[PDB]
């Protein structure tokens, strides 16, 4: 239990890393229609 | 009981995911579909010309 | 300065064009609005572009009820003048002394608030970019500066990177000596121009880091992360799927809100558009809907427009 | 007291100028570092 | 000083001329650089009336 | 009662179907909503109709967030049951003893408010129409009625006219004797069914007069005028332009507000719809946007649906 | 006093019933009037 | 100068008569596309 | 009276059965009068999963 | 002066009429246009069949 400013820092950093891996990964390509 | 809380939680989450998916996908689905129809029309006019 | 010519360095984009792909092209924060709106632009000529635009809005706080804007753009000079209901006149003027160097002016009058005008000078060399923009300059009786001044620099250390900074010095009155805030800037473009990274550590302690990726020619994606003791930050991931008939944009925020913007060209002239924003944490919605007519002014452009 | 704040902001601006000069120098230094390896 | 009064006066003049007269000047530049040179009604009317 | 058979009188519509054309078919007050909404109905069978509907809404006060409704309708019995978030269950049941006579029930439970259920009996003869609907009946200890009772009658004096009345008697508790309010009713259908007039002078002093006109097969128009010392009345003129792909409805009110409702069928399944309301006197807007999916439940209806 | 209100509402309902009966009679009377001219 | 309840009565009656004549008149027909 | 208690009791019973059990009864009538008689998941799922 | 009031009044009225006409006519215009296109498609498929 922290609920301190480093909490939102770490949470937004985690969302960032997750989104970058989602974007950079093959899964994002699947979201692109072939046409 | 705990089971009654689980139904509420899961149902609210399903609601959010569903309405999110609708808003984000249905306009896009119709955009993609209109573009598919346009490609199809162009293909038909191309085959008829040749 | 000879094996400088050896490196084959490329000019980086302006400091304003740093997060251009994520913040503007992909995301919809600029594009998003609320309530009904209609836009009526008509183009009178095209070799030097000249066009006049009417804008009707209702249901939002930002947009005015009627706004008439008119721009002229010849080969090196751009001038736009805008009149709004309650007579708030905004005028911008770019003049290109050369393709690289430009000198510009932005003047805004609010008819009840202090007038704000900014003089900017943007010069882009072979391997770096400079700008200097001064907002409301004035000299006290002692000869001391009074206003805001923003000087930014950006250099390509290697054909992919671009490191730089922007220095803001602001002095309001002269009684209190003005304060200075420095911000650092980083861009990294991929080898094949597939993806871009862009990070800026502002002077207020804030950090903004963003990534852009091009999955294919018709599709794009991008994530952004802002944060500003009292810390708070928002993360947004979004995608743009553009086609010939339409342009779709979706966005998913860490504040629990989702957003959508569709611009659907239906006629050669008319284009409808929709925008929808849900906020889950407080369970409500913003809908904006609107349209754009474009009309040719002269007969020749009117025949060019349809076919 | 305001003289100290003026001095501090002046120092900040001088520092920024020095950083810009270092960045202008930086491509040559980077390439010389790459040349070393 | 007298120079302060003079600069303030011409700034007042320039501010007035820019507030009242910026957008008509833009429109005149346009109307000059067109080949057709339409009238003032058509210049403001949103229609394709040509 | 022989030269009664001579007249060739025709049954008039129910008292509920009096202003049906103006208030419901043409106008959009029933249809209009606010905020985003999505509807998902799926049909499992068609000889006896059975279908289940989901409804998601956000941005309005009337509509709930999730509502599941299911109806069954065989040749003479209709039953609909509806469950809403916060568990407000509404159920209606029509049973046709014959094509003319029907006996129906409506039961609504609000989980925190008094339950309200109404028993109605509607009988339509060759040349008149009766209904008797009783809301929350109950008998005091003395044997006296306690509830609301509405008995209405409508008779065709000539094949175009239909004069009638409805009597409402309401007794809340028994301490105060209940009150009675009578209302009179008039309908006039044209010779060629082109236009209809409909006027009702309610028991509260109010007057509602409406006209409907059919300009062509695809287009309709209608005006309505309501008014209720403290008098206040609103006039509304509107039009419905229906086509095979779409249904348009426009409305212009005396309170200074304009309204629009477009239901655009885009797929054989999906149908988008838009609704927009401007109010000029206080200069604001309501936008609602939404959609309807209809899906077949079994394979046969799924092939019937597309083709 | 409440007896007077009960009587008044009862009178209103009886009146409504009489009006309904008159309306049922009305087509014949209307046609006989048209028959006279 | 009345600004009395009969004002809104007369105003809504006037809008009614005007709308009926607009509807009943040929002008409403013109608002119907031929197709 | 005892008759008052009895009518109140059976009204409570009927109200409960109608609140808890009206819409499942509608769904059972449906599931009876279909030729396919789908399962309970498909009966509630909005999809065309058939 | 009185002329300055007339401009305000007429401009506000023109604004209301314009936005009203847009909201009431543009969705209808697009509805009618889609229906025209559909009639045209049916005519083309009819002439090609015969
Ligand atoms: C202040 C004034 C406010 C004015 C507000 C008006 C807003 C109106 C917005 C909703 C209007 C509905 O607009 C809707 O747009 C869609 C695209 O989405 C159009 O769809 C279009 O695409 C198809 C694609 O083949 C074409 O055949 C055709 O050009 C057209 O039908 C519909 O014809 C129209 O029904
Ligand atoms: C709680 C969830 C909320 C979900 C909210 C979602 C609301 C979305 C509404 C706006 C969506 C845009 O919907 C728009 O509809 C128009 C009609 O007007 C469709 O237009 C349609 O008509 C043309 C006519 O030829 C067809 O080719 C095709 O079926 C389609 O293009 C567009 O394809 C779509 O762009």
């Amino acid at each position: 239990f922290k609920e301190s400013p480093l909490y939102t820092i770490a949470l937004n950093g985690a969302f960032f890393v997750a989104g970058v891996a989602f974007i950079q990964s093959p899964l994002m390509d699947m979201l692109a229609p072939q046409l | 009981s705990f089971v009654r809380n689980a139904f509420t939680k899961s149902g609210n989450l399903a609601w959010t995911l569903t309405t999110t998916a609708l808003l984000l996908g249905v306009p896009l689905s119709l955009s993609i579909l209109a573009e598919q129809q346009l490609i199809e029309m162009e293909k038909t006019f191309d085959l008829q010309s040749d | 300065h000879s094996h400088r010519q050896s490196l084959e360095l490329v000019n980086p984009g302006t400091v304003e064009n740093l997060n251009k792909e994520v913040s503007r092209d992909v995301f919809l924060s600029q594009y998003f609005f609320t309530g009904l709106r209609a836009d009526l632009n008509k183009a009178f000529s095209m070799n030097p572009a000249f066009q006049t635009s009417h804008t009707f809005s209702i249901g939002s706080q930002a947009l005015p009820k009627y706004a008439f804007s008119a721009l002229f753009a010849n080969d090196n000079l751009f001038a736009q003048g805008n009149i709004d209901n309650d007579l708030s006149v905004s005028g911008r003027l770019n003049y290109g002394w050369d393709k690289k160097n430009i000198s510009k002016v932005n003047l805004q009058i609010s008819d009840g608030q202090p007038t704000m005008c900014q003089l900017e000078q943007d010069y882009q060399a072979s391997d770096f970019s400079v700008n200097v923009k001064t907002l409301n300059p004035s000299f006290s009786e002692k000869g001391e500066f009074t206003g805001v001044a923003v000087a930014s620099f950006l250099q390509s250390v290697t054909p992919q990177l671009a490191l730089g900074l922007e220095t803001l010095y602001s002095r309001t009155d002269g009684s209190a000596p003005g304060d200075a805030g420095v911000s650092y800037l980083t861009r990294y473009v991929s080898k094949k121009q597939d993806w871009i990274f862009s990070g800026q550590l502002q002077a207020n302690g804030a950090l903004i880091a963003s990534l852009w990726r091009k999955v294919a020619q018709n599709v794009e994606a991008g994530i952004e992360t802002t944060l500003q003791p009292t810390v708070e930050g928002s993360t947004t991931i979004g995608a743009k799927y553009e086609y010939r008939q339409s342009v779709y944009r979706g966005t998913l925020d860490s504040n629990g809100k989702v957003a959508c913007f569709l611009e659907r060209k239906v006629l050669p002239t008319l284009s409808v558009l929709f925008c929808g924003e849900i906020d889950h944490f407080k369970n409500d919605t913003k809908i904006g809907c609107g349209l754009q007519f474009e009309t040719a002014g002269n007969q020749e452009l009117l025949m060019l427009q349809q076919g | 007291e305001k003289r100290a704040h003026q001095e501090q902001t002046e120092k900040t601006l001088k520092q920024a100028a020095y950083v810009a000069a270092f960045l202008w120098v930086s491509p040559m230094i980077w390439h010389l570092v790459k040349k070393q390896w | 000083d007298e120079s302060k009064e003079r600069i303030s006066k011409i700034l007042t003049l320039t501010h007035n001329v820019a507030h009242y007269g910026w957008i008509p000047f833009v429109l005149y530049l346009g109307w000059a650089h067109t080949s057709n040179r339409p009238n003032f009604l058509n210049l403001l009317s949103p229609l394709p009336s040509v």
